[PDB]
RNA sequence: GGUUCUCCCCGAAAGCUAUUUAGGUAGCGCCUCGUGAAUUCAUCUCCGGGGGUAGAGCACUGUUUCGGCAAGGGGGUCAUCCCGACUUACCAACCCGAUGCAAACUGCGAAUACCGGAGAAUGUUAUCACGGGAGACACACGGCGGGUGCUAACGUCCGUCGUGAAGAGGGAAACAACCCAGACCGCCAGCUAAGGUCCCAAAGUCAUGGUUAAGUGGGAAACGAUGUGGGAAGGCCCAGACAGCGUCGAGUCGGCCUGCGCGGAAGAU
RNA sequence: CCUCCUAAAGAGUAACGGAGGAGCACGAAGGUUGGCUAAUCCUGGUCGGACAUCAGGAGGUUAGUGCAAUGGCAUAAGCCA
RNA sequence: GCUCAACGGAUAAAAGGUACUCCGGGGAUAACAGGCUGAUACCGCCCAAGAGUUCAUAUCGACGGCGGUGUUUGGCACCUCGAUGUCGGCUCAUCACAUCCUGGGGCUGAAGUAGGUCCCAAGGGUAUGGCUGUUCGCCAUUUAAAGUGGUACGCGAGCUGGGUUUAGAACGUCGUGAGACAGUUCGGUCCCUAUCUGCCGUGGGCGCUGGAGAACUGAGGGGGGCUGCUCCUAGUACGAGA
RNA sequence: UGCCUGGCGGCCGUAGCGCGGUGGUCCCACCUGACCCCAUGCCGAACUCAGAAGUGAAACGCCGUAGCGCCGAUGGUAGUGUGGGGUCUCCCCAUGCGAGAGUAGGGAACUGCCAGGCA
């Protein structure tokens, strides 16, 4: 799986709700000894691929800033009732 | 129908029912019936819905009830005035928030789970949705 | 008809009277409490009803201290 | 119940406490007048504080479901002097792992608020004390947090803010309490607020892009439905799909999310 | 009159709101000095059993507090002299 | 030295009745009606366990769910206590439609006849008596049918006054008693000459463009709109017959 | 100046448990006896005293080791002050504040004074 992503400019509740009100959602890449990277993801693209059970098991590549970050899906915050993703934690493999 | 075997106190403040649910994942079975709406589920409603889905599966698979009606609801008798103390406990409710998985089911096909939960949902005062166990 | 409740005691006006950094005269009550929610530190006495009071003129200082992480009140004189 | 001329300045309360008190009254709170005194007070920023609410959580107090483990305990043969041994539609504590719930749960814990300190700016001293004079102690609605009630009431009882009360003007058809806004007087000047700009009726029959066909707009839910718009993704398809009768030559199928509509929808001049 | 909750994390805060208590006790159950540490369960043990006392261990206040509840309490405010 | 416990403690020292009543007040506060509300009530609807030989959905609808009405029982105490006359009847109504009859129609577990159920429909129509103050109800006998509600539970400045609710009296019952009972019993004053609105009738004035006498047109308004039975069609269709 | 031990503090779990080592010269511990001082609601167990043959067994200290306890970001979520809005039992928007839980990860404390042993 290859996910395209942008570095989030703005963080916090207001920024994050604005992302999701435009069919994106925040995510975080952390782990290793590099600083956490806060990213924004296209919602429908990721929701489609996380339907597959392979998404959560296999290593994924986040193309953020044109750079390939290999990651595993660590945690997902789902929307309480709707079939949507609020947030994903990625750990640098 | 479900009711606490004991409680510390007989009567409970009305309270409010704000927020989203805890227990939003199918944690036990394969399939779940999730609350989309907010409200009260009475013990009678929980039972009615349980009997519906149970009869649909023809006593096959396994059913979990994730919600428990632990909130006593009082009522005043007819033709009594206001005040003179809090009314008597008449029934028990579970407070439901959006996202609350109400029932779960395992050991049936999805098709039959969807039908069983559709029959159960018609007994409930809250809008529900079918959900499946997620890998994460 | 009737109810068996309808009783309550007078509110006791407990709690902190002088907060951190407040300048007090000796004798000033810092906290009224039931038991030692706060403990007497330096230049603070503990009365018979667990009232903490200043034994010196100075500034109230709250501190967490010791192996149980208990709250002490002191006066920095 | 009624209380008679005029103008100017300020301007409440409908609370607490007590009361043979509850529509009365007293002290205090709030008003006024006077006198006197500190950057005295307020806002903001920064600093020092305590907190156990919201939220959360489940170690505790309780409650709760599932699974595992199983001390024991019923239900019953074979045995039966004393015993034992298999055995359960079985009912099962503790402990372990999962899941929730709590005003009177808390191994967590905000925002705010409050207390104190410091510093500017600003404010008719806005502060405190003392003294002369009161009035008031039926509140109402609205917002927010709650108890009660049916998260019924233009209900009731608290907290807190706003307005009415004691406040005109503009808006909400009309409409104390909502929205805008605080009327010293005069003007046949101008700009705006809320709210509006087709006619009644002041101002766009304004511009651009969409949606709706229900007069929806301009009352009503579960639920029902090839209404219609948008988005993402599939199944099958010129190795001929889908429908109709191998033929037939182009798409077809029904879930998902979403916008706006439709039915559901019966009342008395 | 007391305690808790309602009570909106300072104080205070209503209802014929939700729950309980008081109208005492004690010359020690007060003072001080010195000392001490609980429940509960497991294993073993005359009578003795589910539970008496004894011994060891687990446990760590889940006890205790003259009497409600809350807050306290090991330096104990608990227990003994 | 105080259960002065009604606990800021009127006195050292204190219970009741009033329908024989009275005054000052209050819509600050109840009874009626209105209002707000809609728990309850009534009426719809959703799901479909099941009943219905078989068959959920002809008919019915368990467990539960969602509404509508304002419509019962209530809640509240907003209007009225310097008075908003009350149950029932009589007289006269008027509207709604959730339709009782008559009209139209779908489904039927509708052969016919006759039903059941649902939809449309408010034009008109929609009992008399016995008992009881009754409304209601039961009963008798009609009817095509004897609708359900709203209208201050329509209507006392229209009538009645049997009921409720003054003063008299008695019974049962309670009370030592005065007296009392949403127990019973017998008796027991119902005022108003209509100003305004409204309504039914009926004139006067002026207008309508010179005046006058007639006949009209018809904007618009009102009235009316019910229905039985018999016979024929035909003992036909239908039916094993009945 | 290093290493070890004792005492007294700071600090109050990143510091506590468990589990595997390990130390006796000194120190510490157990230890050895008790007419004594003092002691046991009985008991030299403890407390106390007189001691130094023995052992680090226990304890204690030290070291190692994540199976726990503990600590713990980032991001998101919840809540919320102010202003505004909706379909107003509940939410949403702007702005400010922003948890709890969980995740990555951290983690087998660190440190002052004095005394003694050893090097
Ligand atoms: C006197 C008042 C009356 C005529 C009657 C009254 O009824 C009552 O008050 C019942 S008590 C009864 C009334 C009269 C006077 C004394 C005696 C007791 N009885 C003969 C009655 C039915 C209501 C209950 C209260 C309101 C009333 C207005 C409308 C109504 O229905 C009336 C009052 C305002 C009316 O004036
Ligand atoms: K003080
Ligand atoms: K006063
Ligand atoms: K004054
Ligand atoms: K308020
Ligand atoms: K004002
Ligand atoms: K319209
Ligand atoms: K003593
Ligand atoms: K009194
Ligand atoms: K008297
Ligand atoms: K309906
Ligand atoms: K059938
Ligand atoms: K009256
Ligand atoms: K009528
Ligand atoms: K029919
Ligand atoms: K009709
Ligand atoms: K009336
Ligand atoms: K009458
Ligand atoms: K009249
Ligand atoms: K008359
Ligand atoms: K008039
Ligand atoms: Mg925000
Ligand atoms: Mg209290
Ligand atoms: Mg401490
Ligand atoms: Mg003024
Ligand atoms: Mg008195
Ligand atoms: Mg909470
Ligand atoms: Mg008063
Ligand atoms: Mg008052
Ligand atoms: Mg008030
Ligand atoms: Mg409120
Ligand atoms: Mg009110
Ligand atoms: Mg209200
Ligand atoms: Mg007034
Ligand atoms: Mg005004
Ligand atoms: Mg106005
Ligand atoms: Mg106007
Ligand atoms: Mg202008
Ligand atoms: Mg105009
Ligand atoms: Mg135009
Ligand atoms: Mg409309
Ligand atoms: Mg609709
Ligand atoms: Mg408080
Ligand atoms: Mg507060
Ligand atoms: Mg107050
Ligand atoms: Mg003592
Ligand atoms: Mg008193
Ligand atoms: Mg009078
Ligand atoms: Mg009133
Ligand atoms: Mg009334
Ligand atoms: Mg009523
Ligand atoms: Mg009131
Ligand atoms: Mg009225
Ligand atoms: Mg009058
Ligand atoms: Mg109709
Ligand atoms: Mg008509
Ligand atoms: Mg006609
Ligand atoms: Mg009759
Ligand atoms: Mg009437
Ligand atoms: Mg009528
Ligand atoms: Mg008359
Ligand atoms: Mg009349
Ligand atoms: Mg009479
Ligand atoms: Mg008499
Ligand atoms: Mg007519
Ligand atoms: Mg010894
Ligand atoms: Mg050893
Ligand atoms: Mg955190
Ligand atoms: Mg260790």
């Amino acid at each position: 799986f290859t996910i395209n992503a942008e570095v989030r400019k703005e963080q916090g509740k207001g920024a994050s709700r604005r992302l999701r009100a435009a069919n994106k959602f925040p995510a975080i890449i952390y782990g290793g000894k590099e600083a956490p990277l806060a990213i924004e993801l296209d919602h429908d693209k990721v929701m489609n691929m996380q339907a597959k059970a392979e998404f959560y098991s296999e290593v994924l590549t986040i193309v953020v800033d044109g750079k390939e970050i290999k990651v595993k899906a660590q945690d997902v915050q789902r929307h309480p009732y709707k079939p949507k993703l609020q947030h994903i934690d990625f750990v640098r493999a | 129908m479900l009711q606490p075997k004991r409680t510390k106190f007989r009567k409970m403040h009305k309270g409010r029912n704000r927020g989203l649910a805890q227990g939003t994942d199918v944690s036990f079975g394969s399939f779940g019936l999730k609350a989309v709406g907010r409200g009260r589920l009475t013990a009678r409603q929980i039972e009615a819905a349980r009997r519906a889905m149970t009869r649909a599966v023809k006593r096959q698979g396994k059913i979990w009830i994730r919600v428990f009606p632990d909130k006593p609801i009082t009522e005043k008798p007819l033709a009594v005035r206001m005040g003179k103390g809090k009314g008597n406990v008449e029934y028990w409710v579970a407070l439901i928030q959006p996202g609350k998985v109400l029932y779960e089911m395992d050991g049936v096909p999805e098709e039959l789970a969807r039908e069983a939960f559709k029959l159960a949902a018609a007994k409930l005062p809250i809008k529900t949705t079918f959900v499946t166990k997620t890998v994460m | 008809g009737s109810t068996r409740n309808g009783r309550d005691s007078e509110a006791k006006r407990l709690g902190v009277k002088r907060f951190g950094g407040e300048s007090v005269l000796a004798g000033s009550i810092i906290v009224r409490q039931r038991g030692t929610k706060f403990h007497a530190g330096a230049n603070v006495g503990c009365g018979r009803d667990h009232t903490l009071f200043a034994k010196a003129d100075g500034k109230v200082k709250f501190e967490v201290k010791g192996p149980k992480n208990r709250k002490f009140i002191s006066i920095e004189a």
